[PDB]
């Protein structure tokens, strides 16, 4: 047991294509090679009682217990090394269901892929599996208490590495609708597709979010004066820092009831609602001023009415939820003592920062609040009605929500929708009281409490009482208004000996239209006409470089085996794939030890073209012509021979090839000729005595005609690029 | 702060 | 004619009483005179805004496009209606609250430029 | 702060307050939106109301003060008198309002101007 | 009168006038009306009644997508497509409502409209 | 802060 490599795939592989999160292991067998389990004595017991759970793994037979039949009969190591990998994972939540175990070239070693959910912890299962095999094979059994530990650290790895609610809802959304998202690095920011029409959130906050508008939110007597100078209803109310001034502004706002409350405070923080005397007054100032952090309270008038939570996103109203605080009711003729726990038994809920039903804590202060009720833990409810516990009416805490987004008043979404812009808050999320959101705010005398940014959303999409709104779809539509993608246009240039070439030509002609080209290549990754970075710059390291940059409109990535080979494809899907050649000339590389190994891996950039792109392959080259089934997408073909009988037949029904058929670099549409160059003309073909460069000429010429660029554009291209 |  | 309200206010009382001791007594003491225009000077300060706010109103004005000052956080309000922008001091409402929270982090801007 | 390139002191003074009102507003556009002030004696709640109405059947959102009160589009705003420059101030900075309407009486001219 | 249409909708197909033509069984019929949904084109919409056997099976044979409408909320074949997709309507709780998969939207009460 |  001796770990040689272990390499992560995140996209495109030569593994599998749809699997993009991958891991690779390299694990030798040295004195353990060429026996199986049935060779081992009572390795299937201490297996079957150490994972009992591997029952449930359908292997190629298909049923119930098939891999452990094959542990029965008998197989190599590398096999059960790759399920309990898969089960050892899968057991702390992550449900992962693709596996492979292959033998190498060199004597011992194997490779073992393993899909995972996440990387840290799929390299840490990868990493425990072959620890548990040979604890098995060595002593006959595992310890309980490693296992627990293995299983305790693969949670928190998949805890660590995970977003907030909110994050997960919108970047489910726009992988349903085929938006690309990758996760920054600086502050847990998330990018949505690529170069200009890239987008930023964070949780909530877009980067179109603006700094004036949320930090009005966050300024409590700043957004009540600017709402009041737009006639807004706000409540009545103003500050008072100091003990002598609680007096002069009780008379202030009309008398009673009054609220006091913090100015640097959320979430409730040391908030009373209803107060009727003085003492009630004092109390209530002391206790705001201690969960102050500035020692400043802000007195108010006291307004009657639910609490409700609008969601305003791009200016319009998305969703309504009522907040009802921790209550009972005792129709059951049950009173609190019963019901305490009896609503705690409910499997909806649920602690943490998951479950949006919080389980009702009992706390001393929940007790105070329950003796100020009026009523004690054995007083029955009354004809079975509502009997709360708290009045801060937070999901936090343990209370519910109810969707009124049906029933809110049309004067209210203008009034609210209004609000939101004044504020100057793409997405927000406002605090109302009112005793009835189906009427206008002023015949009722509802207020506007607060406006907040970066509002959580959760409890929209599980109201509970209600129905769920898609609050993500509204982000996404925000975000991306029509049925558009943020993708630019990407070709991917793959194939043994032309790469840079092409793609040095690509980019040349495409700088010919006015779009900013960002292309990597060997020499180095270039950004319109100025180097964006040195080095090799092949893999997709710097393929994120060219899909982030905010100015790129078209990337032009060179695609060496290399980089497929340690960490797959930098994107899902390119708009054109170039496929030059194949040719065994550095072989036994990786497992790569025959030229079909060598054409599969490279077929990986013409099988990962999208439905509506184009696979630019070579019909001269057999292996490359044999990529033209199982690709999505249509196929187009470049040949120095004019007269290939493929490339001939994909004419005649169809079109799109390239040929060099009369000192002349042609494009077929069918039954169409067009002519671009004499092949001479050009200078990079040395008056056309380099076949490999007319033959490069002639796949970046197909490329761009299949993206509808002018023929004109691609002459003039072809004719000012010079080899360097 | 987040989520509010 | 005034430059700043609270002073031209200040200023509109403090000449009648100027007057008024001038025909009572028939001077007015020196010191009262400092301590107006020291209180008029704080005025002027007071009700001032910043130079790169300042530049910003005087390009506005150039220009012909109406200016308001917001009463909450010392904005500015450019235009009319669907045509306003805002400013504060440089920040525009356009600049985004995630570029602003990028910059003023050090290490997240490094590893970002990286 | 742009304080020290509008001033270098040892070179050539950059307009950047230009820069970004040239940022703010693109083209040679003021940010102002259509005014249509009403005065007179005895009818300018009844002709506002029409004007509003009539530019309403346009699609556009009008925002009109007038003696019964503040009105954007088909909502009211604001009630009371509303009939000077302090509530012409909340139909200005409103950012739905794409034509203001504002009915002018005397009164608000001689208190506090247009 | 057209190649093809963007959106194909067929309500139901009762055997009442049968005999005309060459149309003599409900089968006929049923054929002859799905010649609408046929013609739908790739990107276009098929509107099929779920609770109308004949035109619920149409639902093969059709090029594009299909959505279904229902009196009946629990109609198990729009469920089905509901769960896997979306795009149906159904009349749920004195509603007219719109799945988009997990998703409900409500247009009308049904008594508000006329 | 402010004017940086
Ligand atoms: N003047 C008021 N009149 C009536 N109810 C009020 C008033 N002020 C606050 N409330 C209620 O008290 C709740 C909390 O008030 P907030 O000012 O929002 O306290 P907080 O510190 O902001 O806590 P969060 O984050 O808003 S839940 C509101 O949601 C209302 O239900
Ligand atoms: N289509 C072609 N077929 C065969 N040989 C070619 C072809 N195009 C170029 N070559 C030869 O290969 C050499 C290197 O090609 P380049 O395109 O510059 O490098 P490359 O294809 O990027 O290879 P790497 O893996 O990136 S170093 C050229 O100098 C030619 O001699
Ligand atoms: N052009 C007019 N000339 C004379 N009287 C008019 C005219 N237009 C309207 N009136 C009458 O004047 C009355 C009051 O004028 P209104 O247009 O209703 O309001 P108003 O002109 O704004 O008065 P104020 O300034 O608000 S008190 C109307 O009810 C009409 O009877
Ligand atoms: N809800 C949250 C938003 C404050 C601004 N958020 C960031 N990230 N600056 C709050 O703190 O109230
Ligand atoms: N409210 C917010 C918090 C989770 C994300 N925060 C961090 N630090 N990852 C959310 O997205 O729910
Ligand atoms: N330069 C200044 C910018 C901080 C953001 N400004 C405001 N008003 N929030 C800084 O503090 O570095
Ligand atoms: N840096 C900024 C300071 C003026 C704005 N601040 C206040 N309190 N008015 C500026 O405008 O230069
Ligand atoms: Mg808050
Ligand atoms: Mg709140
Ligand atoms: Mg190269
Ligand atoms: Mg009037």
């Amino acid at each position: 047991m001796k770990i040689l490599k272990l390499q992560t795939l995140r996209g495109p592989n030569y593994w599998s294509i749809h699997r993009h999160k991958l891991v690779v292991m390299r694990l030798d067998l040295e004195d353990l090679y060429e026996k199986y389990t049935s060779d081992i004595p009572g390795f299937y017991k201490g297996l079957t009682e150490v994972l009992p759970s591997l029952v449930e793994h359908l292997c190629s037979p298909g049923v119930k217990g098939g891999f452990l039949t094959r542990v029965e009969k008998g197989t190599l190591i590398g096999h059960v090394i790759e399920h309990v990998a898969i089960e050892l994972q899968e057991l702390a939540g992550m449900p992962v269901g693709f596996g492979r175990t292959r033998e190498t070239s060199t004597t011992g070693v194997f490779q073992v892929v393993i899909e995972y959910e996440n990387e840290q912890a799929g390299r840490y299962a990868a990493r425990a599996a072959v620890r548990l095999c040979q604890s098995i094979v060595d002593t006959g059994t595992y310890p309980a208490t490693e296992l627990q530990q293995d299983l305790e650290d693969l949670k928190e790895l998949k805890n660590q590495a995970s977003l907030g609610p909110s994050t997960e809802a919108i970047v489910k959304e726009a992988e349903a609708r085929g938006i690309p998202w990758t996760q920054l690095g600086a502050r847990f920011m998330i990018q949505f597709g690529y170069g200009v029409n890239q987008k930023k959130i964070q949780a909530t906050l877009s980067n179109q979010t603006g700094i004036l508008g949320v930090e009005l939110a966050c300024d409590k007597e700043g957004t009540k004066r600017i709402l009041k100078d737009a006639g807004v209803p706000v409540p009545r109310g103003t500050v008072a820092r100091y003990f002598d001034e609680l007096q002069d502004a009780i008379e202030y706002v009309g008398g009673y009831p009054i609220v006091i409350k913090p100015l640097d405070g959320n979430h409730g923080r040391g908030i009373t609602i209803d107060v009727k005397n003085w003492q009630e007054a004092e109390e209530a100032y002391d206790l705001a001023r201690k969960a102050s952090k500035t020692k400043t309270v802000i007195v108010e008038r006291y307004y009657t009415g639910k609490d409700h939570r609008v969601l305003v996103v791009n200016g319009k109203v998305v969703a309504v939820a009522e907040r009802v605080p921790a209550h009972v009711v005792g129709n059951g003729k049950s009173t609190i003592a019963e019901l305490i726990e009896e609503t705690n038994r409910d499997p909806q809920r649920g602690d943490g920062h998951d479950n949006i039903l919080t389980r009702i804590t009992v706390d001393k202060s929940a007790l105070d609040i329950l003796g100020k009720q009026g009523y004690s833990i054995d007083s029955i409810p009354l004809k079975g009605k509502k009997c709360f516990l708290r009045a801060t009416a937070n999901l936090s805490t343990g209370g519910i929500a109810v969707d009124r987004t049906d029933e809110i008043h049309p004067e209210n979404v203008w009034l609210l929708s209004r609000v939101a812009k004044i504020i100057g808050l793409d997405i927000a999320g406002i605090d109302v009281v009112t005793e009835d959101i189906s009427q206008p705010l002023r015949e009722v005398e509802g207020v506007i409490v607060e406006v907040n940014a970066a509002p959580g959303f959760r409890m929209h999409v599980a109201p509970s009482r209600g129905l769920a709104r898609n609050v993500a779809g509204a982000v996404m539509d925000m975000l991306f208004p029509g049925s558009k993608n943020g993708r630019i246009p990407i070709l991917s240039v793959t194939g043994t000996n032309g790469k840079t070439t092409t793609t040095r030509l690509l980019a040349h002609i495409i700088k010919q239209t006015g779009k900013v080209v960002g292309y990597t290549t060997t020499d180095g990754t270039y950004i319109g006409e100025y180097l964006a970075e040195t080095g090799d710059n092949t893999g997709p390291q710097s393929a994120h470089l060219i899909l982030s940059d905010p100015t790129v409109e078209v990337a032009v990535l060179e695609t060496a085996r290399g980089g497929i080979l340690r960490s797959g494809l930098g994107f899902s899907s390119c708009e054109v794939g170039i496929v030059l050649n194949v040719t065994a000339d550095h072989l036994g590389i990786g497992d790569i030890d025959t030229i079909e190994q060598l054409a599969k891996l490279k077929s990986v950039v013409a099988e990962s073209v999208m439905p509506k792109g184009y696979a630019v392959l070579n019909a001269e080259d057999p292996l490359v012509a044999a990529m033209a089934d199982r690709v999505k997408g249509q196929v187009a073909y470049f040949s120095m021979d004019p007269n290939n009988e493929l490339l001939l037949r994909h004419t005649e029904a169809g079109g799109l090839a390239a040929i060099y058929e009369n000192g002349y670099i042609s494009i077929l549409k069918g039954d169409w000729t067009l002519r671009i160059e004499k092949a001479v003309n050009v200078p990079i073909t040395m008056a056309g005595k380099a076949p490999f460069m007319i033959a490069n000429a002639l796949a970046a010429c197909l490329a761009v005609f299949t993206q509808g660029v002018k023929i004109e554009h691609i002459r003039k291209g072809l004719s000012t690029f010079v080899a360097s | 702060d987040d989520d509010d």
